[PDB]
């Protein structure tokens, strides 16, 4: 919490930002090999574990 | 036909068919408050299994 006062900047929690970068990532935009284009794919995946477990731990699914 | 010709009444199906009586049944069990109430509890949700199957049929969260 001190970071909230220690940093005048803060950033949204509760998944709001999570799906965004994933949407914005546009994995094909890395075209070089798939060195990047594949490693960005697990990335947007790794991004969304934050909503996952929260959507997970309740009813429905995480994805749902 | 001869079943409709048998029976000239017909019902909105699914959980509508299912969820209707359990209440009255529980309403009975609540009112009847015997140990017969316990079947009317045991009776209550047995209506909802095909709805569970219906919730299977849609492929959704049943408990919800």
């Amino acid at each position: 919490v001190k970071n909230a006062i220690d940093d005048g900047c803060v950033v949204p929690g509760a998944g709001a930002v999570e799906v965004a970068m994933a949407e914005a990532l546009i994995k094909h935009k890395p075209s070089v090999k798939g060195r990047a284009q594949l490693g960005v794919q697990a990335f947007a995946d790794a991004l969304l574990i934050i909503p996952k477990v929260l959507a997970q731990n309740s009813g429905f699914d995480l994805q749902e | 036909c001869r079943n409709v010709l048998l029976d000239p009444q017909l019902v909105p199906g699914g959980g509508a068919s299912e969820m209707a009586v359990a209440h009255a049944l529980t309403e009975k069990s609540k009112a009847m408050t015997g140990v017969e109430q316990w079947p009317y509890r045991a009776v209550a949700q047995a209506l909802e299994v095909i709805p569970r199957t219906l919730i299977q049929n849609c492929g959704a969260s049943t408990i919800r």
